[PDB]
RNA sequence: UAACUAGGGAACCCACU
């Protein structure tokens, strides 16, 4: 049952939550993937700051 | 109990059932077929009456009251596609192939998951390794047909060596002696035959000597029950009041299997006993200890227990509420309208909640699943799946493992891998579960023989004989145990009294004999082994070909004393042959003392892992993994797909049977609805694309239609009459007229705001036009606004089909099944 | 309209990514440093993530059904970071 | 400007309304099916 | 309650500042290419 | 006994003298049940209409006022039992005081409402 | 910065609308708000 | 002496509680089974619950015996404290008044006619009434030919009339309605209620002067406010102490250039700079205008923020836009493009706004929006706007200047100078390699057009030159 | 002579890793 066209999504500003200003969650809304604690875990351990703040905070919810 | 109410006094009873047949309505009495129910978001449910007799005395009868509707599952005895031919079905638009066992509730088909416990009314002694308690025993204590649940009795071992009771409803230690001497039994060597049976060991009478030394200081039965009612969950004013809330709870609450009225203190007292006695054996190891895992431990709800459970509940919630109504309407001085003091929504919608939620309650969830329809192979192994109730993310492993007594009645290999390994389990093919009969033709049969009831016997022929359990509870003793149960398997073997499900246990290590007639064992069937012989002879085996014309069945096979069925404790006492063809010929002899026979190995496995070619030669997790995947795979799941309006219907366009198979398909019926294609497979590295788990596939094969698949997906929506503030309304909504219409094409719909069958649409494609209104229309120029179902987006296709209908309320209704090949 | 089409020095272009596009490509679990590394996009025709058979041994990603999340850097910046820290080839030796 | 659907059980067809109860005149039957489009489809044979 | 809306690991703090929803990302099935380099990776059109 | 509780909720008024609350048709029908020789509001609604109160605050039921210290902060303790006004809106016209004062019986206020 | 006569909630501050939502539909935060001022008045 | 004992009942019958106990009480006395309690409370305004005298609580529990609608008080009981037993029996306590019941409720009622049965009185209502309408709502006037249009329950003797329930109006309800079922003390109405039918107000910051006594002009910074000896706490100038004064001894006092607004009176909403201090009269410039606003000291306030002083475009007709100037309570003020103010609904509709626009100016010069533009001919030939709203010829100008419309004007802008059909339509490709192919137009250009394909699972784009309609 | 945005939550169950 696990086809690939029922699994592919992406997503560019769509919609966004209510509550707080954050992408939906799931791919029937167009949402968003994401970026959990181990991934801000894994980009301090790349050093990569510029795209830490630019995943947790430009492209997410400025 | 018949509820009476003190003024005149008036009491009502209810004592005649009756249950209808499915039937839905306002509208008339009329026959309401499964597949309309399941497509109009019916219950399928059949009422239910019964007649009631007041007296206030003044009788009067009322035959026939509508007490609620309770749902059917499809295929019982009371609905309506019992016994129907093929053809019927199939005029019915049901399929003879669906195996029934599921609830429509409000269109959705619900499977009551059956939920594994602890057997009920049977001593175990377990190992608190880490309290104050060396060794505790326990006694589920449940007497049958009771609404009260099960109340469970510790007796255990203190750690240090005294003997103490946690009883219900009392928060405190208390002694084992202090409850002898309660239970009017005074003298030290009275409570000391009720518990030690032999007078010639001293070593267990020095052991129990200290918890006897304990309380040598009440001596009185008034004295032994004050210091019960002290420390009671419900506490004692003084001396009165306290002696009778536990002289209640020693006549209510400890031990309802042995009985519950006033001359049941020495039966109490004997089980009590032979609990303190199996505790003191295990204290010395001359017993082993219990196993929480062993599956003659366990019973296996069903949906008639459980339904039993929520049904007593239910209906002690609907007295009550017509209690409540009579408190009312009598203080009045009136006389009460009794179609009004039951209300049918509390016996109706109660049920219709915990079947369609889950939330087994007004506690536990999970209960009644949603019917997995992918395969017919699913939906098979969905109706023939086990929980135990063992709650998830445990760091232990003994409640998940394989334990060795899962041989035959559960599959080995078949368990969701995720983090449910081995808690959620499928049957075994051929195991069965006991739905239970009455006990009281097996007492009746016991006392026409020569067995000792406990009321009439001296504690001191005890030890030299078998004491005789029924259900747990202790009836008797008797003195020659052989040709008891040579003559109870007798009987069985011919369904004289015994029925075939009824299980006789002999320990012959300790001198006991159990029978066990509860609903919920878990069976399957064996062959009998006479001297070194099977009685499977040839004429079974010629008179079971020739079905449909000598109308020899399986029934009459278990009626010819050949098979029975050997549940799991008594396979604890049964030396049972693999196959015959090897384990009755005479070589250097293993035992030569075999009993049962295997009917053949391969039905140890369940639904999915008979599927499997082969799975003897595979790796055990592989197995696991398969019996996963089978699940999913796609393929015709069942006949009638066209008619029905399920959401995610996956099949496909040219299933065949496997070239490869096994016996066991031909049962589960795997070659009429499959689930894949055979298919030339090469192994072989090449380009490099068939890496790591992947498969290179033919471009020319998938243009000739291979695995070519169809995914069907429905969309319902109803319009909802509410107080005139917002109306839904299926329309097609108007640039200029209707308010906040989002940009698509609403010219794909028709004149009532659906699409007409076989038109594509695509994501974000309108198929159902509906307007809700907006209160502020005249509160200018700007009218009702869009609340309308979109196709689900990044998905496309055909409309496969529309139907347009009434719901359960009367409100209109559509669903739109939409339809996108793979 | 076409009038407000014209590009002077200044705007920005929001485009549709092509060949030579630099993304980040993880794996849930990301347990390490290297189960989250920085790729160049190439277009290919059907609908999965081609990536290559080394790089799954980081990763972690035996294509039995795995997926995995592709996070596109938006600004400049970010994406010379990425191509000066994150790049697969100068996540080759691990230090752990 | 009615709307023709197919009667379910009867396999019978019938006029329908806006704002009407969803019966069958045969046996007043409550599922209807609506009918094909009569817009042209057009399947490239692959 | 609002310490409950504060302390789960469904929360503000981990749940929302911690690991958070972004834009601009996509999640597909992989599939095998030995014919592309080892910094490449092959994603659709209509993800791009 | 009986005849002194009132029959139901409607036009439930309070005396002005001992606070005693009944019906209008108890007024009528039975005077008032402990001080009708001293006030004769039997056999006439007038009378009744002058010597009731139509706004009252507050009911006790005092069963036995003999060992009730209700009662004694009431001072309804020498009376019979009864139901009972705590707060009495109204007042006697001079003519019935005075009457009543000739005849020994000074009378007290039962609005013991705190007015401000 | 932090007196101990400031733990004792006095006044208690109640959050905006961008804290609690409303989508006709109120937040739980919303219904617990207004049993303190619906007690708060009583 | 014996205590009370709470006992919860249910709500709104409480009195009839006390009723059936004291049934109870005499229905039993003479027999065995006694009620040993002493008094039932049932007060006038406690809800919920009734009070029962007693030495013990075990005599509360078998008096309360057999009592339903004591029921979820009659496993325990809470005895009121020896302190609080006195708080029980506490009691506290041409003109208008309110009803009580029916829809009608709270609602300003002019007492017209007191009539002397005691029974009931005439009232003057406004009705809150939908006419017949939406029923098979606010207060607004009474509309007799609306309900002779209407039809229904109604009957007409000129202006005299009645209506839906026997409701009595004339020209205005004028109907009958309880002493009991109104409450005659405490409305105090409004000024708006008369068309339709001392203070004090210090605040913490504010700057006041003694008038009176031993501490006479001495000027302090309010802490605090009370509601009439207020006993203030003000920071005065050279003063460490805190003194204290009641409200009838201070006086708004306010040095002469000070932030100042107007609470209450004409002048109300209004703020700017006070210029000489007199004995009462206090002279003000406003922020908005600098016309003399000459206000009681009393009526003064000291607040720091900044003035509000709002100019949308609305559309007064399709051939014709607006942009408002005045905000009112149910009128727009709106400036048009022809320089008419007009007075208008609230239900004009709001016009999308273009800040792209592009104007020409007399000089053939680009001008946009937020332009400072001299106007060089025309009826406004001299001033100096900036252009907040444009149209195909007119442009609208703001000026904090000029007073009128909040500085709103419009002039001619020649007259300044710079200081698809395919969508949705079956179509059929046939030209190219997808030729043949039947699919719907999803979007569609000058040049292109996506086609969602019947066939395949694709939206594919091809030219209209390639495209024919079925 | 093109009127341009999206709206909830909480629980359970299943599946993927
Ligand atoms: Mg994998
Ligand atoms: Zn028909
Ligand atoms: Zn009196």
């Amino acid at each position: 049952k696990h086809m690939v066209d029922d699994k592919i999504h992406s997503r560019a500003r769509g919609p966004i939550q209510i509550l707080n200003r954050q992408p939906m969650e799931g791919r029937s809304r167009d949402g968003g993937l994401r970026f959990g604690e181990m991934e801000r875990d894994c980009q301090i351990a790349h050093g990569a700051a510029q795209f830490l703040r630019e995943r947790l905070f430009e492209a997410s919810d400025p | 109990p018949p509820i009476d109410l003190q003024p005149p006094r008036y009491l009502l009873k209810f004592e005649q059932i009756y249950l209808s047949k499915p039937t839905h309505w306002d509208g008339a009495p009329s026959p309401m077929m499964p597949n309309e129910a399941r497509l109009r978001n019916l219950t399928y449910s059949a009422p239910l009456y019964v007649d009631i007799t007041k007296t206030v005395q003044l009788q009067t009868q009322h035959q026939k009251t509508f007490i609620g509707k309770i749902p059917i599952m499809l295929r019982s005895t009371y609905c309506l596609l019992n016994g129907l031919t093929d053809r019927d079905l199939c005029e019915l638009n049901e399929c003879p192939l669906d195996p029934g066992g599921y609830f429509i509730i409000n269109g959705s088909e619900k499977v009551l998951i059956a939920q594994e416990k602890m057997a009920t009314n049977t001593v175990y002694v377990f190992a608190k390794k880490d309290s104050k308690y060396a060794y505790t025993g326990e006694c589920r204590s449940c007497l049958e047909n009771s609404s009260r649940p099960t109340s469970t009795i510790w007796v255990s071992m203190l750690a240090r060596q005294r003997i103490v009771a946690t009883l219900p409803y009392i928060k405190q230690e208390v002694p084992i002696i202090i409850v002898f001497r309660a239970l009017g039994f005074v003298s030290d060597r009275d409570i000391l035959e009720h518990i030690i049976y032999d007078f010639e060991d001293p070593e267990m009478m020095e052991m129990v000597k200290p918890s006897l030394d304990e309380a040598f200081v009440i001596q009185e039965q008034n004295v032994a029950l004050n210091f019960i009612g002290s420390r009671g969950a419900k506490p004692g004013v003084t001396k009165e009041k306290r002696i009778k809330y536990a002289k209640e709870v020693l006549q209510k609450e400890m031990l309802p299997h042995v009985g519950v009225s006033d001359f049941c203190e020495t039966k109490k007292a004997y089980f009590l006993g032979y609990m303190v006695h199996r505790l003191l054996l295990a204290a010395l190891g001359r017993r082993e200890l219990d196993d929480r895992d062993h599956y003659g431990n366990k019973r296996l709800d069903l949906a008639g227990p459980l339904l039993a459970f929520l049904f007593r509940g239910m209906f002690k919630n609907l007295l009550k509420e017509v209690r409540i109504y009579a408190q009312k309407f009598i203080d009045r001085g009136k006389d009460f309208n009794l179609e009004l003091a039951i209300k049918t929504r509390i016996i109706s919608d109660g049920l219709k909640y915990s079947l369609a939620t889950g939330n087994w309650g007004d506690a536990r969830a999970g209960v009644s699943q949603v019917l997995n329809r992918l395969t017919f192979a699913s939906t098979l192994s969905h109706l023939r799946r086990l929980n135990s109730p063992i709650g998830r993310d445990g760091k232990l492993a003994k409640p998940r493992q394989l334990h060795n007594t899962l041989w035959g009645m559960v599959c080995p290999a078949e368990t969701p891998e995720g983090h449910a390994v081995g808690l959620v389990k499928n049957l075994a093919l051929m195991a069965y579960i006991s739905v239970g009969s009455q006990p009281s033709p097996i007492l009746e049969f016991l006392e026409e023989w020569s067995m000792e009831n406990l009321e009439e016997i001296s504690p001191a022929a005890i030890a030299d004989a078998t004491k005789i359990f029924v259900n747990g509870c202790w009836v008797g003793i008797h003195k020659d145990p052989e040709q008891l149960m040579n003559t109870l398997r007798k009987l069985r073997r011919q369904m004289d009294i015994i029925v075939s499900e009824v299980s006789m246990i002999r320990d012959i290590r300790e001198r006991e004999i159990r029978i066990y007639t509860d609903a919920g064992r878990i069976c399957r069937p064996l062959l009998i082994v006479e001297k070194q012989k099977l009685l499977l002879k040839k004429r079974h085996i010629d008179q079971l070909k020739e079905r449909e014309y000598n109308n020899y069945s399986w029934q009459d096979l278990v009626a010819s004393g050949v098979v029975e069925y050997i549940d799991t404790l008594e396979e604890e006492t049964v030396m049972l042959a693999m196959t015959p063809d090897d384990l009755q010929e005479k070589e250097v002899a293993y035992c030569s003392t075999y009993t049962h026979c295997e009917i053949h190995p391969s039905m140890i496995l369940g639904v999915c892992a008979s599927i499997i070619p082969f799975p003897d030669h595979n790796q055990s997790p592989r197995n696991t993994y398969q019996s996963a995947m089978g699940k999913q795979a796609m393929g015709v799941y069942i006949t009638n797909f066209h008619v029905r309006m399920d959401t995610l219907a996956h099949v496909l366009y040219y299933p065949q049977k496997p070239l490869v198979t096994t016996r066991s398909m031909e049962y589960l019926r795997f070659r009429e609805l499959p689930a894949g294609i055979n298919s030339i497979v090469a192994i072989a590295s090449y380009t490099g694309y068939n890496q790591e788990d992947s498969v290179i596939m033919n471009r020319s094969a998938v243009d000739r239609g291979f695995f070519r698949s169809v995914f069907y997906r429905s969309y319902k929506e109803q319009e909802s009459k509410k107080g005139f503030d917002q109306e839904e309304v299926f329309e097609k909504p108007t640039r200029e007229t209707c308010q906040g219409m989002r940009h698509a094409i609403y010219d794909k719909l028709d004149d009532d705001g659906l699409i007409a069958p076989g038109v594509r649409v695509s994501g974000d494609d309108v198929i159902i036009g509906k307007t809700v209104t907006l209160p502020e229309n005249e509160d200018r120029r700007y009218t009702k606004r869009d609340c309308s179902t979109f196709l689900r987006t990044s998905e496309t296709g055909i409309v496969d089909q529309v139907m347009v209908t009434l719901n359960q309320e009367g409100y209109k209704f559509c669903k739109i099944r939409v339809r996108s090949v793979r | 309209k076409p009038s407000d089409l014209h590009l002077q020095t200044g705007y920005k272009v929001e485009r549709h990514m092509c060949d030579g596009d630099i993304v980040i490509f993880n794996r849930q679990p990301t347990l390490h440093k290297m189960s989250m590394m920085g790729h160049r996009v190439r277009i290919l025709p059907w609908s999965t993530f081609r990536l290559n058979l080394s790089v799954t041994t980081p990763y972690n990603a035996d294509f039995d059904g795995d997926e995995m999340n592709l996070h596109l850097p938006q600004s400049l910046e970010t994406r010379a970071e990425i191509q000066e820290l994150a790049m697969v080839p100068r996540m080759i030796v691990t230090p752990q | 400007q009615p709307m023709i659907y197919i009667c379910g059980e009867c396999h019978t067809e019938n006029e329908i309304k806006s704002r009407d109860p969803i019966r069958c005149r045969e046996c007043g039957y409550r599922i209807m099916y609506k009918k094909r489009t009569k817009r042209l489809v057009v399947f490239d044979a692959r | 309650s609002l310490k409950q809306r504060l302390k789960g690991k469904e929360g503000r703090v981990r749940g929302n500042l911690m690991g958070k929803r972004v834009d601009f990302s996509a999640r597909t099935v992989i599939t095998p290419d030995p014919n592309l380099s080892i910094d490449q990776v092959g994603v659709p059109r209509s993800i791009a | 006994a009986l005849e002194t509780v009132p029959k139901d909720l409607r036009h439930l008024r309070a005396c002005l003298l001992c606070s005693l609350v009944k019906t209008i048709d108890q007024f009528e029908y039975d005077g008032c049940d402990n001080c009708d020789a001293y006030l004769q509001m039997k056999g006439n609604r007038e009378m009744v209409y002058d010597c009731t109160s139509s706004s009252f605050d507050g009911i006790i039921a005092m069963m036995s006022p003999e060992d009730s210290w209700v009662s004694k902060w009431q001072r309804v303790s020498n009376f019979k039992p009864g139901v009972y006004a705590v707060s009495v809106t109204g007042r006697l016209p001079q003519g019935i005081v005075r009457e009543l004062k000739s005849r020994g019986v000074a009378y007290k206020s039962r609005d013991t409402a705190i007015k401000t | 910065y932090a007196r101990p006569e400031w733990m004792i909630v006095t006044v208690l501050p109640v959050p905006p609308l961008s804290v609690r939502p409303a989508v006709r539909n109120q937040d739980d935060l919303t219904h617990k708000l207004a049993d303190i001022v619906k007690i708060n008045n009583q | 002496d014996p205590n009370l004992w709470t006992v919860k009942c249910k709500i709104g019958e409480e009195r009839a509680t006390a009723i059936s106990l004291m049934r109870k009480f005499i229905a039993y006395q003479f027999t065995d089974t006694p009620l040993q309690i002493k008094s039932v409370v049932a007060p006038e305004h406690v809800k919920g619950y009734i009070y029962v005298e007693a030495y013990k609580q075990t005599h509360v529990k078998q008096a309360i015996e057999g009592v339903g609608n004591l029921r979820l008080g009659y496993w325990n009981q809470q005895m009121v404290p020896i302190k609080e037993m006195t708080d029980v029996l506490k009691v506290v306590k041409k003109s208008w008044v309110r009803l009580k019941r029916g829809i009608y409720k709270d609602d300003i009622a002019q007492v017209d006619y007191v009539e002397p049965s005691q029974n009931t009185i005439s009232l003057k209502m406004i009705p809150r009434i939908d006419y017949d309408r939406i029923k098979a709502p606010p207060q607004r006037l009474f509309d007799a030919e609306k309900i002779r249009s209407l039809g229904g329950d109604v009957a007409s003797d000129g202006d005299f009339l009645i209506f839906e329930g026997n409701r009595y109006s004339r020209k205005f309800l004028f109907k009958s309605f309880a002493m009991s079922a109104v409450i005659t003390e405490g409305v105090k109405p409004t000024l708006s209620e008369l068309e339709k039918f001392r203070e004090h107000n210090f605040q913490p910051g504010d700057n006041v002067e003694v008038c009176e006594g031993e501490l006479i002009n001495l000027q302090g910074k309010i802490l605090s406010v009370d509601g009439n000896k207020i006993t203030i706490m003000p920071k005065h100038e050279d003063l460490k102490d805190m003194l204290e004064f009641p409200a009838q001894e201070l006086r708004k006092y306010f040095k002469m250039g000070d932030h100042v607004k107007v609470i209450a009176g004409r002048f109300e909403g209004d703020t700017g700079l006070i210029v000489r201090v007199e004995e009462n009269f206090v002279i003000l410039f406003s922020d908005l205008t600098m016309h003399e606003l000459k206000v009681l000291p009393r009526d003064l306030q000291l607040c720091s923020e900044t003035a509000s002083g709002w100019g949308e475009l609305v559309q007064l007709d399709p051939q014709t836009v607006g942009v408002i100037v005045r905000l009112e309570r149910e009128t727009f003020q709106v400036l048009n493009m022809y320089g008419k103010v007009v007075t208008v609904r609230h239900q004009v509709t709001r016009k999308k706004d273009n800040r792209f626009a592009v104007a020409l100016d007399s000089e053939q010069n680009n001008i946009h929006v937020k332009d400072i533009v001299k106007v060089i001919d025309g009826p406004h030939s001299g001033r100096e706007g900036e252009i907040r709203h444009l149209f195909r010829s007119f442009a609208f100008l703001h000026c904090k200047k000029l007073v009128e419309n909040g500085g709103m004007f419009v002039c001619k802008t020649r007259h300044l100078v710079l200081a698809n059909e395919l969508i949705g339509q079956t179509v059929r490709i046939s030209q190219g390699p997808y030729k043949g192919y039947i699919g719907v137009v999803k979007d569609a250009t000058e040049s292109t057009a996506r086609v969602e394909l019947h066939s395949t699972c694709q939206t594919i784009s091809v030219d209209r030159q390639r495209l024919t309609t079925v």
